[PDB]
């Protein structure tokens, strides 16, 4: 019954919410019983700043404290771990019915570092971040009761803050970060430097006007991804050129981590805004080129997702291709080619659908001009999962499928295009 | 008696926030508020005021008794070097008189050895946790219950409790 | 868009006090308060937490922002050096429990260059100023909006100025 | 007018109350004049942590400032005389009609040490320890009145706390504390060591189960003191064994101070507490022994309180035995014989008499069999002072009187015996 | 006039708490405050705000004034190492302004020679205290007493006092 | 329409105020938003002590920072510029219906620092003492409005605190203070000493018993000025003796600055008060006395005021006198002989008037006895300004004017005395 999680590989750090205490009183500053009518108050004073953040992992050698640590910086900004200088104090005045007590407890921030790889975690760290406290007050005990003996619980955490779980993805620090410093306008050719050879890296950029680009490599080999800076383009500002604020924060818009896979993507860029393009490791020694295009036509109705050029349609029969799936509400789109010979009049039956994930499809025929590409919408709202519906599509003609998922039960998403004639 | 449900062996158990020690309630000094104003005292937990109190036993040494408690409960060598401050606030009523005492509570913590169904060893450690007031409003030449001010023997403010765990062998 | 009914030239600009930052509004940690409690949480404005975020420009390095934001309004080198304190109180209703965290707020300062009635080049600097406290009543389980949590970009929570004056050249 | 007291001789440190401050405004904070609407408040911060205690004595070379100190601390603990980390602090809201003034004083709890001997303090120590202020608040004062003027008063101490006197007996430190490691079960005999020849000394024991004792020396002699000491056994424990806490506070019970005089003490002990016997200065050579026993028949009925061997009862006539008078409550007894043959028919007449102080007596046959001492309540309500009433006693027969003081005129007690026939 | 009921020779004399000085007023500054909110101000009584005023006479020299002093009352010199804060809260009325300032107050003691029911010599010495404030609501451009700012003879804002006692010879 | 200044030469402190704050926000401490129900302040809690004062002078050579801040302290007591242990702190709790917001400012005091020299300001500074704030509270601000832009306004204070302007006097330091070790009583004589040649001084004196005084130097040359110290005599007493507290805060009684006219003051001076003389530089290597006399006759109808002896009035015509106008309310004098031979039969008519101020007189016929001088009141309610009446006065004879002045409208007051026949 666990969530599938669509995450990209990379790293992320997960705020898992305030107010975590361990188990067994660990965590206890100390009970105030306070007499009806009068008060008490329990006080940090900070006449000390030091604190004592608590950290585990699985992994020493990577996910140290110091690095994880960077990592919490890169994604929320923490730059203070063993220290603090905020105050916290508890008031409590007990009603005039009856005694009161009040229980205060240290309390952190929840951190999860995760390395996420291929559809499982690979790397995981917890940094408890030391926080404000947490205080509960009830009625005066009675005499006596009596004293039932307990068990020690097990060791770990409890969470008295409310509920949160908020996600951000950090930049890989073991990758080059190239810079764009000029704006891109409607066309951009990045070459790909031999000072980052092989090993993946990222290359920063902005736009001059707000609008949708297609971005690839050459012959769409490798695929790429792209990620926006978050909080980028709030700050500095210089016409055309772009702003480094040094933003290692970063939201993952579309792409795949199947580098061997032929796309591209089509995206909308915001020009008061930095995106990263993350190129992987490729076993090849030749030259290429990261292409930057601005559309004005048809292929602005791909935004956002990556296309995949299907390329091993030349028989009849039944064909299928696995992804990574996007996350519910976002899109994949695939391109490819009805096999045999253009002749505008043979005909094939195309049946397309999903294993596991739902997916509403619209199908696009693809005629290129000499105003570029132009796409026909020839059906819409497809529901992929178990379609048996089929369609007649002419031989040799191009077609685009976009499909955005609606209902994630597999990692992968599983496009089969079956072919009869 | 001292009949305990549990097997043979050794136990740290945390008896309890809020303990209180005979003979001590007033060393601390009190304040005498009039008419209609508020008293407030407090005081400030770091180095020489959270120094725990130590009552070894034959089999349970003092270092056994720290590094048992602190293994399973709460650090106090760690804890106590970072300062904590708690007060207290009382309001003397309209034309009468208010008397307002301070003392220290403690965590009372225990390792008992068992045999038999039966706690035939117990050492027990008192950690400085935060402090408790006693309020009295009196009249010039009122006699005063002894009990107000001194306390025979040690007793729990709040529940008392028994939360165990199982030492295991070396 | 980044049109300006002005000359052309250099400017300074305050752009009021108030200003929080993206990303960072839980990094000083919360505290949750229970049954009529009241929580307080505060802070103490000096060295370093008092450092401010410079983002220079290539005609306006951090010198040129410091010594310019700092001839015509606050010297934040000066100020900055003599500790300010802050406070918040949040009381929790009965039976409700209350969740609170702390952020700093900022003044934010703009060098702003202006062509043909057009911002071309902008530097930015941020200088500490107080903070802000947000809060929410919770139930157990239930879900929060990520936006509470969570700035995507910076914003202020006062009405935003635009406080001028033309910068003249060496 | 004198209240007697009727301590047993040794050491005691009385808390006689918070709240005390000087005369002619020594102690005086200072004086808020808060105007009608607003509050004003006094702070003692404790920026710095130093204090002033104040100390006055009547024999400088024992009872030292030092050596108070260390008394103070055998009872009640007291540890800080120096310095101070409690907080204190005065507000005060003036009302909506009028002003208002605060005037704060700095307090003293008062501590006296005595050393009390024979019906007298020898030795008297004064220590005032630094307390958490006195606050008086009063209307604004109006002009102008007129200033009348005023010598100043003599020097001393005005108490604005609560009545108190809580009186604390501490062990002499002078004297050696000697420890009975196993826990007494039906008998004992504790052999008195040549380390501690000659000077007085403590004997540190406990119980394993609660029961009444009989506790002496031999032949009696010399007469012994039993204490408890507060607060003990609430704390570690060893089954059959005595855990000593180095409490220094002790409740005295019962016995004579009179080592010449022959005595046994019953005692109720309680196996959850540790006790103190007192053995005396003894101007004998000759080894001794204190011998500890258990009590399961009617001895019991003698608990708590030394039984006097009376031994020089050999003619008629009158006869007087002086003690140290119990307090109100409290019990003291007297073992003798009459005079005369032991022929079961001889008989006298026997008048029992106190001369100042009002006890009640009851009088017990005493028959030793082999299943130890029986008693025989023959007179039950005996009114003790100035008694006329009398009674025939056989001869050569043995008697004790177990008197509770009820009304303490005299210091000491005189019991007379006045034998006639 | 300067005539007292006493016999001839030298005496301690302490004249009360609650002095204030001439012209000293307003030095330590005021704070206004506005439209309902609260207004704290306060100060430490330590060290170098509480060395004394000496005013001795060709019979009385500083040191006999402070030794007679010191004998009979309370000793200034041990009491004002150890720091005692005091504070005062003022509250703004609705729309309305208010401005509250701060002074020091004093003990006046005083050594006199009398001689034939006639004060012949005074010296005096002013010890620091604690502090008093005085407030005022006010509208703009609203003309203010010179009486409430500043204050041309020391007076004694509580009821005088004369406490005495006779100096006997060396 | 400036204010006429009709003080007296010399230094003058004058606090203007208090809650001061520089333009475009310079003082701001900050800004709290503070929600509904909630409460929050700002603090100034002196965990450092320093504090920045403002300073601009006219004059670096004479009036420096060191020298003004002297000044301050002769004037007003300060003594603490660069330092304060006084905390200040703002709390506001938002109602019920909205969210509030407070803005602290830092404040100044204002005290300026004149030179003051016939009848303009020669020198000046202004000193800004750092004070206890200023705390604005507002309603939220709504969404968005919308921000409109605006020019920084000049460099300057704004006053936030109440009017206020003290106007202090204090002793110039470049002059001696010279001492009359003993009280006055009836009669004088003061020698002016060789230690103090040329240069003006000041001499300080005080009188035994309250009453009316005649001042003057030698044959009334040259003209002198007195003062009283502020807050003189509260304090340290000896009978018949000057007590001096070292006040250098002095309020001009009367006196005139021209050293070449003839003048005597006619003053109430207090037993209980010092005072001070201020003697100006005189061009002369002659020696001089200042004598002082106790007037228990007509002369006491002349205080406070300084007498003018007019000497050059030999011939009929017009005459007039110019001399700096008393502030309104106070008083000039002018003592003056009708030209002619005395023969107690031939008269002149008489014109007395002023120019610019308003003025009330009231004119004295003078006769010497061997009982002092004797004033003959005989004429009453004269009003100068302007004034046409004439009167009919002996040739010869001996008046004065005494003038109280009503109207300021000149910092000069021109006496005209017209002769006819
Ligand atoms: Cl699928
Ligand atoms: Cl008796
Ligand atoms: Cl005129």
């Amino acid at each position: 019954t666990q969530r599938v999680l669509p995450y990209s590989n990379g790293l992320y750090v997960i705020n898992k919410g305030d107010g975590y205490i361990r188990t067994n009183d660990k965590d206890l500053i100390g009970t105030l019983l306070i007499e009806a009518g009068s008060s008490g108050s329990i006080i940090q004073p900070r006449l000390r700043n030091t604190t004592r953040p608590l950290f585990t992992t699985s992994n020493d050698t990577k996910f140290s404290q110091q690095y994880t640590e960077e990592r919490l910086k890169d994604a929320f900004n923490v730059q203070l771990f063993n220290t603090s200088t905020s105050l916290f104090k508890f008031v409590e005045e007990a009603p005039s019915d009856k005694n009161i007590c009040i229980k205060a407890y240290n309390t952190y921030e929840k951190y999860e570092l995760i390395d996420y790889q291929n559809g499982s975690i690979v790397n995981k760290a917890e940094y408890y971040l030391p926080s404000l406290g947490y205080c509960e007050v009830t009625n005066a005990p009675s005499p006596e009761s009596e004293v039932v003996k307990m068990q020690v619980a097990e060791d770990g955490f409890i969470q008295n803050g409310p509920e949160e779980e908020i996600v951000v993805g950090v930049i890989d620090p073991s990758e080059n970060i190239q810079e764009i410093n000029t704006a891109i306008s409607d066309n951009y050719t990045y070459n790909i430097p031999g000072i980052v050879n092989n090993n993946p890296f990222y290359i920063l950029f902005t736009v001059n006007t707000t609008g949708i680009y297609k971005i690839n490599a050459q012959n769409n080999l490798p695929s790429l991804k792209i990620y926006e800076a978050i909080g980028s383009g709030n700050r500095n500002f210089q016409s055309g050129n772009l702003c480094d604020d040094d933003i290692k924060a970063i939201n993952y818009i579309t792409g795949f981590d199947s580098p061997n896979a032929k796309s591209y993507l089509v995206v909308l860029l915001n020009k008061d805004k930095n995106y990263y393009i993350r190129v992987p490791q490729t076993s090849s020694n030749i030259e290429n080129q990261i292409q930057f295009k601005r559309e004005e036509g048809d292929l602005r109705n791909l935004m956002n997702s990556s296309v995949n050029i299907i390329d091993n349609l030349n028989s009849t029969g039944a064909h299928y291709y696995t992804r990574q799936s996007p996350d519910v509400h976002d899109y994949i789109s695939y391109e490819f080619t009805i096999p045999g010979n253009f002749n505008n009049k043979d005909t094939s039956n195309i049946r397309l659908y999903t294993s596991y994930n739902q997916g509403i499809g619209t199908l696009f025929r693809v005629t290129e001009t000499i105003d570029g590409y132009n796409l026909i919408n020839i059906q819409q709202n497809l529901h992929l999962l178990n379609n048996t519906n089929s369609i007649r599509l002419l031989n040799g003609a191009i077609y685009i499928l976009k499909v955005e998922v609606t209902e994630l039960n597999n990692y992968n998403i599983r496009l089969h295009i079956d072919i009869t004639n | 008696s001292d009949t305990i449900d549990l097997a043979d062996g050794n136990y740290v158990v945390r008896r309890g926030d809020g303990w209180i020690l005979s003979r001590q309630n007033q060393i601390l000094g009190g304040s005498v508020i009039s008419n209609g104003s508020t008293g407030i005292v407090g005081d400030l937990r770091v180095n020489d005021n959270a120094i725990p109190y130590y009552y070894p036993t034959p089999s349970f040494n003092e270092e056994y008794i720290k590094n048992n408690i602190q293994t399973v409960f709460t650090n106090f060598t760690e804890a106590n070097q970072i300062p904590i401050g708690f007060e207290f606030s009382k309001t003397a009523p309209s034309n009468k008189n208010l008397y307002m005492y301070l003392q220290y509570t403690y965590i009372r913590y225990e390792i008992i050895k068992v045999l038999q169904h039966e706690i035939i060893e117990r050492a027990v450690l008192y950690v400085p946790s935060l402090g408790y007031v006693k309020s009295i409003e009196f009249n010039p030449g009122e006699k005063i219950n002894k009990d107000f001010y001194f306390l025979t023997n040690d007793k729990c403010i709040l529940n008392e409790q028994f939360l165990y765990k199982k030492i295991l062998e070396t």
